[PDB]
């Protein structure tokens, strides 16, 4: 199911966090990975293996995982951080299964 | 007192467990998902 | 249930079991049947006058103390229980 | 790398659809293609996956008997065959190369390159 807040609010310069929750079979056992999706384009990888960050994403973004929940901290929030953020988590119920979160519409107050 | 709950769980986890009987001894068949990482051949 | 049912079955079998006594201690001899699945004969060394062989050495006997009726299925127990039973003192 | 996919399709309910993306920039066999749906009004939904090196698929529970993800190693192009269309199957179907990293302490998987590619019914 990977429930996460339907949307989030933030004004520039304030650290804000997106959080996702799931059972022990998907986020408890495996590693989450967050996917940004700027409006009007296709989603692109943001965070993989819950900490690491691909070549291109600023240190501005970070990920974390506590037990059965994962959190995406967007520090130094800027205007171009307005998008939908999804989290995926390979689940062990079947031999191949992932679960995408509902998505979180992050706006930039102002 | 975060340690109290951890120790309680660890002590209670093994109450009545018979380690001579595989899980699902008569109900199911134990599926074991194996995996190997060969550090050096 | 089934799992517990068997748990009490095995516990009852092992409670009051004297490992020091062979099957039918006061009675007729116990008959042990043996198999060998020779997995490999590795090295036949003429200098050491020896050879090496890996095998699956199996024995089978009757232990009326280890009899149960309340389940039909063939029981397979964790090897650590072989310490609590009587096993023949075979040696090569 | 990059995953160039097919153009938009329009079909009426019940007509099987065809969507394909040719993998360019890497050994198409090493990594396994995964398909993802994204309804315009809602978030992403995992369609299924399949390893090209074998051909074994892992379709989601909710498309167990409707999807056929085959592949062609020669052209390095992988495609699905969604059938029994309804009004609710309108969405943009992305194909995502699933990268993986295995080591001492288990697996960690992610969808690296992604693509594009719409469909309406
Ligand atoms: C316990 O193990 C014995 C030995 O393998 C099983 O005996 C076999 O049972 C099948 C029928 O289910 C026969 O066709 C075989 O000929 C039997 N073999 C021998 C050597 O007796 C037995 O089925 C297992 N379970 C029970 C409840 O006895």
């Amino acid at each position: 199911v990977l429930t996460q807040p339907p949307s989030a609010s933030g004004t520039p310069g304030q650290r804000v966090t997106i959080s996702c929750s799931g059972s022990s079979s998907n986020i408890g056992s495996n590693t989450v990975s967050w996917y940004q999706q700027l409006p009007g384009t296709a989603p692109k990888l943001l965070i993989y293996s819950t900490n690491q960050r691909p070549s291109g994403v600023p240190d501005r973004f970070s990920g974390s995982k506590s037990g059965t929940s994962a959190s995406l901290a967007i520090g130094g929030l800027q205007s171009e951080d307005e998008a939908d953020y999804y989290c995926a988590a390979w689940d062990d119920s079947l031999k191949r299964l992932v679960v995408f979160g509902g998505g979180t519409r992050l706006t930039v107050l102002g | 007192d975060n340690t109290t709950v951890f120790t309680r769980i660890l002590d209670r986890l093994l109450d009545g467990y018979d380690n001579r009987l595989r899980p699902g001894l008569g109900e199911r068949v134990t599926e074991v998902k194996t995996d190997i990482f060969v550090t050096s051949f | 249930s089934n799992m517990s049912l068997v748990k009490e079955t095995v516990d009852r079998l092992l409670k009051g079991y004297d490992i020091r006594l062979r099957p039918d201690f006061g009675g007729p001899p116990v008959a042990v049947g043996m198999n060998i699945d020779i997995a490999s004969i590795d090295m036949v060394s003429e200098v050491n006058m020896d050879y090496t062989l890996t095998m699956y050495f199996q024995q089978a006997w009757r232990d009326k103390r280890l009899s149960y009726n309340v389940i039909p299925l063939n029981l397979t127990l964790d090897n650590r229980v072989a310490d609590q039973l009587w096993v023949p003192d075979t040696y090569f | 790398v990059q995953l160039v996919q097919s153009g938009a399709e329009v079909k009426k309910p019940g007509a099987s659809v065809k969507v394909s993306c040719k993998a360019s920039g890497y050994t198409f066999i090493s990594y396994d293609i995964n398909w993802v749906r994204q309804a315009t009004g809602q978030g992403l939904e995992w369609m299924g996956g399949m390893d090209p090196k074998s051909g074994n698929t892992g379709y989601a529970q909710k498309f167990q008997g409707r999807v056929t993800m085959t592949t062609n190693t020669a052209i390095s192009t992988a495609y699905m065959e969604l059938s029994s269309l309804r009004s609710e199957d309108t969405a943009v179907y992305y194909c995502v190369r699933g990268e993986q990293s295995y080591d001492r302490t288990g697996y960690s998987d992610w969808f690296d390159p992604w693509g594009q590619g719409t469909l309406v019914t």
